[PDB]
DNA sequence: TCAAGTACTTTTTCCGGTC
RNA sequence: CCAGGA
DNA sequence: AAGTACTTGA
């Protein structure tokens, strides 16, 4: 049904799996000549580019976190804490 | 990939009945009286009389030309040339269907001015008649209440002959003098 | 080499969802069929060239989809059919929960 | 590859199981399927408009499919049909059929018990589709009479009438593929003593099933749309297309037809005998004889490993391979082709240890690196490098094997006349050799651990063995007494990330198995570590300097 | 509750569900000599109210299907006279968390 | 007739377009695909309304591939003809078999036999016409037709129609 | 069999362990909601020792000249004597520590102190000591309020479950119980000052680190805890060589819910 | 409840007898799974494999063809929530990396 | 009616020759 | 199947 | 080798 931002209750921290998938996805997109949202400070490997984008929270992706009932909470990569 | 609607019905294995489409007001599943807009709200079918339609499309292409120039920053025979120019601006050009449609609409519209199409829309949507009839009454010029009831057969007992004939008079009076 | 059952398990344990999909699809089996939207069967006469679709018997020349499944499953499904069982494949849900 | 299709691409969200109505079989069918002869248009080598492609799938590899147009790698086969001369049981349903007869009236087709019986209304209440059928049966099996009137839902004096029919219900028992009843009888109140002993025909069972109420059969497992009980009995048999039963086409003019193609002809042949037999001067016994043989063929086709022993043995003694056999566990479909798969971008060799490899790396033999490939997309970042490996080619180490154009066609750098003057374009793919620091899945079978498959950094090295750091020995459970190990190469930026970010060797050090480290210092290093760290142990300047320099991150102090 | 020494004839047992909404229970005196609930391995079971249950299912987004199930005949389900649909809250000690709360629905 | 219908189309955008002119390209590709289109279910999708408020929603990234898929919810003017519908149109073609009438996006054909008996084919005219005792029907003439039936044919809908019944024919 | 029975089990975004039916197996992963890698055997001090030895270690009595904190321990030492208001706080502290002792003695009946718990508190203190070059001579700049309340506050930040409601909030309290008994034992006033000799900054840092570590320690929704558990029992079974049926053939008996077992026995 | 505690005690002993250590949670989970149903559900073709999980998942262990014949006969609907089904379908399973969905936001995109 | 017999089911880690 | 390897 | 499921005699 989609849970409102004010009623979200999942971790404010990014899961290992989320981070691995964001990095995978961005790196894939970067590699398919997608526009890069950061200064590549000489970088050429799309994963190292992805790491850099996530490091500055300039990744325009959202995690749709599904609950066992079918509902979900959407979380921005900008808003997720990266303690990993 | 093709276009879908707000009609969600689950046809599980059970293929058919696809019961014929006639003006017994039995139009498709798609052209049903109880429609649903993208905001989920149950909203009634929108039928246009070719003039109400002419204006809608013109309005939309006019507003589109606006955004197209914005995003770029950083007498009937006379309406035909004017429209054919707007189509060259907004439309894909390969869309020949819209070109013919707009030409037909310009040549067959009973009401020129928006004001005119306003009253038409009022006068008619007060009869309780189903959107299809209400459109065909606006788009088909009839004199006898029989001309009307013959061409729009669905009307048959829905309106008095006199009541329909009274409407047909105040419809003729609204026709823009081309 | 064989990426067998026990190897599937390790990947499932790791949470390597996309690495697994790749091993099982791209790196092996992977095939594309056209299925019908009415009876979720591999019935569709895809004349993908003339862009004709048809699932006669359904008389459906419209409600058709394409899917990427391992050829062994396309096989398994054809096998289950030959054995009178219908493994109808649907691209939407109807149950919730 | 496979061609572009305008059809919207989706994922399977649900699998709706069911049974085939004969009508559906005839509807989905692209041909019937009248002649047991495979092909040879009267010995003239081409498919016969009767068996395998009387419009079906296709052979010849060249020469396109007759119904769709596509041909071979694209065309899934197309199903056909065979109208059976008499109805036959589906082997798999023989007992569920029996149980259904045991529950219903063998004359009117009505549930032996209903809303009037308390135990019944209770079992009828059961939500679980299987548990309710299970309960309904144990109750209805015992009932040997279709009741006309039953005591009212208050008084046992004034009996209320339910459905009609007073008929006695047979005691059904199976005689392998046959169902035979023993009717209780009445004769001077006693009898049996010696009852009515008759075999229930498919056709009669079929008819009762056809008359079972939708409400009734729905109380039993069955579903009015996808699985009516009448569908457990076969009238119109589906004919699987060639892709299911391919021929092993040895040499030029030599067949090699599948067991299923043979077994089908047996069914065809059995059917024609029976068909002609009944249409003609029916000798009535030679009919029930020709019938029972067809029942057998349609039975042994689906399942050949049945209780009542005749094993439908091929002329070679070897039994015919049933469809059931094909799906039956480990080796065969589900378990052997689906849960597990043989895979590309795999490599295997003898492992050996190395004190000079870093924990997380893996020594990869040059030959193995020169075979395994990573498909890299031509991008401004790599374009020049990639062009060089392309120039280097398939034989030089840091080289490449293929170039994949936007167009879809693969350029083989080994043979292409343009392998030199190959000018790359953004978006193309260069299938380049595996190179130092690529993430790769390393595995030692069995694999009873997540640590039995870990991600390592490539290190292309000479000699034919996979070299591993000694401390990583324990998780894999490897030694160098002749052990071999498996290597899998990811093909996507996504897949690589998965390996490097979740299953890389350093991540795996502290394991959740026992909440402690699963790798430690072993053998030489363990033995030497005690020796080094005794009070007695003192080192002279010369050696101290070498020992210091040996530490790759040494401060210089 | 009917505490019987040895047996209750099937004649008498047929009168058990004869007078609803009132409910009848049969307990063999021999079982009750020892209170099973007092055992080392038997944790605190607490019967939930219609509102408490409704809340549990609301809070965990559950269907009654999805809850772990106590069997109707269960020694403790008997001791507490639990009815089908009724839910228990089990409070066990944990070597992990100290205290762990599990729930079981009646069969 | 001539409806305003709420519709939605799934578009699969390649990563290279994940720049700021994304919505702009989506709204564009939508128009390329949908506008001009002719379906059986909906008829001729003529003109997409309210460009400035086309709902793009969030695009789900397709897993093994890079691309994102959005369900572009929109609203447009459609023309779906029906049997029994009385329409006005201009003659386009005319032959010994009958005459085609252009009704907006579609052509409705009138059979020699689906006209009154008095109206007869005249080949000896430029252009070929149908002649009544009083009337003359040719390439430019305006006619009121009763749609007898429609055939959903690919990228169009064609129909057969009569001018035999009362209040039909030339205008 | 272990793998095939457990495969579909994983931690969902509600910290609940469910199967392909969404049926709850465990309400919270392994009853504590923690990832196993992030756990280490730690000693719960409070648990054992004599009732007198406990007292010496934990009791602070600012209203008794012998049992106060010596002014050598902290700067406020002289002004702290006889503070009735402050003593109310040390009474709560001690009363909780006694509560905890009884509770832990109820859980671990044998009195076993060493248990695997997240956050190695011992190490954090060790680090604070070298990080801050802790002078085991000079008195601390901590208040009793600084310690007492600081700990009380840190506890509220040890989040496993997030929902705003009695069920989920009571659930959170539950999961965190044991860890807190350890936390309260290792961070009681007397301990922090006499033993650890922590400064305010040292303490402030120790607190932040327990928090950070604890949070990192929770299981990640997506964790395929099913397969994990199966393999974590499966692998060790692979290395297997009153006289009762044990090892591989017993595990076989167990998994099969074997009706006619080989060595039935009662321990009376 | 006691059945669970005894069942764990027993499992734990088998491991610790061999002088091995497996973290609680693993044994706890197994013990819980056998439990949840309301009785002692065995790790056999009879026990677990006969539950309400999806036909494709269940057919992947011990009774394959029979599981699928019944699937057909009683018109079973596979939820397609199990790892096993997605493996048979060549789809990304709702496992770790695939336990959530990833979307581009044009808002945040145009912001950077 | 209820013990005991019957049928029939079910598994077992990964990697050349000769046929 | 047969023979072997960890 | 050890089960479910069903059948048979007291
Ligand atoms: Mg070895
Ligand atoms: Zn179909
Ligand atoms: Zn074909
Ligand atoms: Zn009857």
């Amino acid at each position: 049904k989609a849970i409102p931002k004010d009623q979200r209750a999942t971790t404010p921290y990014m899961t290992k799996y989320e981070r691995a998938r964001i990095l995978g996805t961005r790196a894939l997109q970067i590699s398919m000549n997608a526009p890069v949202f950061v200064d590549l400070e000489g970088e050429t490997d799309p994963l190292r580019i992805a790491m850099k984008e996530l490091a500055e929270k300039k990744i325009p992706l959202v995690i749709r976190r599904y609950l066992p009932d079918g509902s979900f909470e959407d979380w921005s990569v900008e808003e997720l804490i990266v303690d990993l | 990939v093709s276009t879908s609607t707000f009609q969600t019905r689950r046809r599980r294995l059970k293929k058919v009945e696809e019961e014929e489409n006639a003006a017994t007001l039995q139009l498709g599943q798609e052209f049903q009286l109880k429609q649903i807009n993208h905001q989920g709200e149950e909203e009634e079918l929108i039928a246009l009389n070719l003039s109400e339609a002419r204006l809608v499309i013109k309005e939309a292409l006019v507003e589109r030309r606006r955004a197209f120039k914005r995003s770029q920053k950083k007498t009937r025979e006379k309406e035909l040339e004017s429209i054919d120019v707007l189509l060259e601006q907004t439309t894909g050009g390969n869309n020949k269907d819209l070109k013919n449609t707009m030409q037909y609409l310009t040549n067959f519209s009973r009401f020129r001015d928006q004001e005119t199409v306003g009253a038409v829309i009022q006068l008619l949507k007060s009869t309780g008649l189903h959107p299809f009839e209400v459109a065909q009454l606006g788009s088909l010029a009839c004199d006898t209440a029989d001309e009307a009831k013959t061409l729009i057969p669905s009307l048959n007992n829905k309106i008095s002959d006199d009541e329909l004939e009274r409407i047909l008079k105040e419809l003729s009076n609204l026709e823009t003098l081309y | 080499l064989r990426f067998g059952e026990m190897e599937r398990d390790c990947m499932i344990a790791h949470g390597a969802a996309s690495f697994l999909k790749e091993r099982l699809m791209e790196a092996s089996d992977a095939f594309r069929v056209h299925i019908c939207g009415i009876c979720g069967l591999m019935t569709v006469i895809a004349k993908l060239n003339h862009n004709q679709f048809e699932c006669k018997g359904c008389d459906n020349k419209i409600d058709i989809y394409q899917i990427h499944i391992p050829y062994a499953a396309k096989l398994l499904f054809q096998e289950l059919m030959a054995m009178n069982i219908t493994p109808r494949l649907y691209t939407d849900r109807s149950r919730d929960f | 590859g496979q061609q572009y299709s305008s059809a919207p691409l989706r994922t399977v969200k649900e699998v709706q199981f069911g049974l085939f109505s004969p009508e559906e079989v005839r509807a989905i069918s692209v041909a019937k399927i009248r002649f047991p002869e495979t092909m040879d248009e009267t010995q003239t080598r081409a498919k016969i408009g009767g068996l395998n492609d009387p419009r079906l799938g296709s052979i010849d590899r060249n020469l396109k499919c007759q119904t769709c147009q596509e041909g071979m790698n694209e065309c899934p086969g197309h199903f056909g049909h065979i109208d059976l001369a008499k109805p036959v049981f589906h082997v798999g349903f023989i007992a569920k059929i029996k149980k259904v007869c045991e529950c219903v009236c063998m004359h009117c087709g009505k549930l032996l018990l209903d809303e009037h019986n308390e135990l019944m209304r209770q079992a009828l209440a059961i939500k679980d589709s299987k548990k309710r059928f299970a309960a309904i049966w144990t109750l209805c099996k015992t009932k040997m009479v279709c009741e006309t009137d039953v005591p009212s839902e208050d008084d046992p004096t004034q009996l209320v009438s339910r459905g009609g029919c007073g008929n006695t219900q047979p005691t059904i028992r199976k005689d392998g593929l046959k169902l035979v009843g023993s009717w209780k009888k009445d004769r001077a109140t006693g009898d049996a003593d010696e009852p009515e002993l008759r075999v229930l025909s498919t056709e009669e069972i079929l008819n009762i099933f056809k008359h079972i109420s939708v409400k009734d059969f729905t109380s039993l497992g069955f579903n009015e749309v996808f699985s009516r009980p009448e569908w457990m009995i076969l009238t119109c048999l589906p004919v699987p297309p060639p892709p299911v039963r391919p021929s092993i086409s040895f040499n030029e003019s030599q067949r090699g037809e599948d067991d299923l193609t043979f077994k089908l002809a047996d069914i065809l042949k059995a059917n024609i005998s029976l068909e002609t037999l009944e249409h003609n001067g029916a000798p009535h016994h030679a009919i029930e004889e020709a019938e029972s043989l067809l029942q057998f063929h349609v039975a042994t086709y689906m399942d050949n490993d049945i209780a009542g022993q005749p094993q439908a043995l091929q002329k070679s003694g070897r039994p015919v391979k049933s469809i059931r056999a094909r799906l039956k566990g480990k080796e065969g479909r589900i378990r052997g082709n689906l849960m597990g798969k043989r895979v590309d971008f795999s490599a295997r060799t003898v492992i050996s240890g190395d004190p000079n490899l870093e924990l997380d790396q893996v020594g990869v033999p040059k030959s193995i690196a020169k075979t395994l490939t990573y498909p890299e997309v031509v991008t401004p970042y790599n374009i020049d490098r990639l062009t060089q490996l392309v120039r280097n080619g398939p034989n030089e180490h840091p080289g490449a094997k293929y170039v994949i154009r936007d167009s879809g066609d693969r350029i083989d750098l080994r043979y292409s006349k343009r392998a030199g003057d190959i000018q790359l374009q953004y978006g193309w793919k260069v299938e380049r050799h595996i190179m130092d620091n690529d993430p790769v899945l390393f595995n030692r079978q069995p694999s009873l651990h997540k640590m039995s498959m870990m991600a390592h950094r490539v290190k292309v090295i000479p000699y034919s063995t996979f070299r591993l750091n000694l401390s990583v020995t324990s998780p894999y459970n490897a030694d160098f007494d002749g052990d071999e190990m498996n290597l899998h190469v990811p093909q996507s930026e996504e897949t690589r990330a998965e390996l490097s970010q979740l299953c890389a060797v350093p991540l795996q050090i502290v394991s959740p198995q026992s909440n402690k480290p699963c790798m430690g210092i072993v053998q030489d290093t363990l033995c030497g570590i005690r020796k080094l760290t005794l009070r007695d142990t003192f080192i002279e300047l010369d050696q101290v300097l070498n020992m210091l320099y040996w530490v790759p991150d040494w401060d210089g102090v | 509750i009917f505490v019987y020494q040895n047996n209750i004839t099937p004649s008498a047992m047929k009168l058990v569900p004869s007078i609803p909404p009132a409910t009848i229970e049969t307990f063999n005196e021999a079982a009750l000599v020892v209170n099973i609930t007092h055992h080392e391995l038997v944790p605190k079971h607490i019967r939930l109210s219609s509102d408490e249950k409704r809340e549990l299912l609301k809070r965990y987004r559950l269907k009654e299907s999805q809850l772990p199930r106590i069997q109707r005949a269960d020694p403790v389900a008997l001791y507490l006279g639990l009815k089908r649909g009724e839910v228990v809250k089990i409070i066990r000690k944990s070597e992990t968390s100290g205290r762990y709360a599990s729930y079981r629905i009646c069969m | 007739m001539f409806f305003i219908k709420d519709l939605s189309l799934n578009i699969t955008l390649h990563p290279s377009f994940f720049g700021p002119r994304m919505k702009q390209y989506l709204k564009t590709k939508l128009l390329e695909e949908v506008e001009g289109s002719c379906t059986g279910k909906f008829g001729y999708i003529l003109c997409v309304l309210d460009y400035d408020n086309i709902d793009i929603q969030r695009g789900r990234i397709l897993p093994t591939d890079g691309s994102a898929e959005f369900n572009v919810k929109y609203r447009a003017v459609v023309f779906k003809p029906f049997k029994g519908e009385v329409v006005d149109g201009t003659v386009v073609s005319c032959s010994q078999h009958g005459f085609e009438v252009q009704v907006g996006p579609m052509k409705v054909f009138v059979t020699k036999h689906l006209m009154p008996q008095d109206l007869t084919f005249n080949a000896g005219s430029n252009p070929p016409s149908y002649q009544s005792s009083e009337d003359v029907i040719t390439i430019k003439s305006r006619i009121r037709v009763k749609i007898e039936g429609c055939i959903s044919q690919v990228s169009s809908i064609h129909a057969i129609g009569s001018i035999k019944e009362d209040y039909l024919g030339a205008i | 069999r272990l793998v095939k029975a457990l495969e579909d089990i994983m931690v969902h975004y509600d910290n609940t362990t469910r199967n392909s039916l969404g049926n709850v197996i465990q309400f919270i992963y392994g009853e504590d909601g923690m990832d196993a890698a992030h756990i280490e055997k730690q000693s719960l001090d409070t648990i054992g020792g004599s009732d007198a030895a406990f007292e010496k270690r934990y009791r602070v009595d600012l209203l008794n000249t012998d049992h106060t904190l010596d002014p050598s321990l902290l700067e406020s030492g002289s002004e702290i004597l006889g503070d009735l208001k402050l003593q109310v706080l040390l009474d709560e502290e001690y009363k909780q520590l006694v509560k905890d002792r009884k509770f832990l003695r109820e859980v671990f009946v044998d009195g076993e102190a060493n248990w695997p718990l997240p956050v190695n508190i011992r190490r954090i203190i060790q680090n604070a000591q070298q990080t801050f070059h802790i002078d085991h001579t000079k008195p601390s700049d901590l208040t009793i309020k600084d310690i007492v309340l600081g700990v009380k506050d840190l506890q509220e930040n040890l989040l496993v479950l997030r929902g705003k409601n009695e069920i989920i909030q009571n659930a959170q309290r539950d999961a965190v119980t044991l860890f807190c008994c350890l936390l309260r034992s290792r961070l009681a006033t007397r301990r922090v000052l006499q033993e650890y000799r922590l400064t305010k900054q040292a303490f402030d840092w120790v607190l932040s680190n327990i928090e950070a570590q604890f949070l990192r320690s929770v299981v990640h929704p997506g964790e395929m805890v099913g397969v994990l558990a199966a393999q974590s029992i499966g692998e060790p079974a692979t290395q297997m060589t009153k006289k009762v049926t044990s090892g591989v053939p017993r595990l076989k008996e167990i998994l099969n819910v074997a009706k006619n077992m080989k060595t039935p026995s009662l321990t009376v | 409840e006691a059945g669970r505690a005894a069942l764990y005690k027993e499992v734990y002993n088998v491991i610790a007898s061999d002088g091995s250590y497996v973290n609680y949670r693993h044994m706890a989970l197994l013990v819980d799974v056998m439990t949840t149903q309301g009785g002692l559900t065995s790790v056999t073709r009879h026990g677990f494999n006969r539950s309400n999980t999806g036909a494709l998942m269940r057919c992947s262990f011990e009774e394959t063809v029979e599981i699928l014949f019944e699937a057909g006969a009683s018109a079973e609907l596979d939820d397609c929530r199990g790892v096993s089904e997605n493996v048979i379908l060549g789809q990304m399973a709702p496992i770790g990396t695939g336990a959530f969905d990833v979307m581009i936001d044009e808002e945040s995109l145009v912001k950077y």
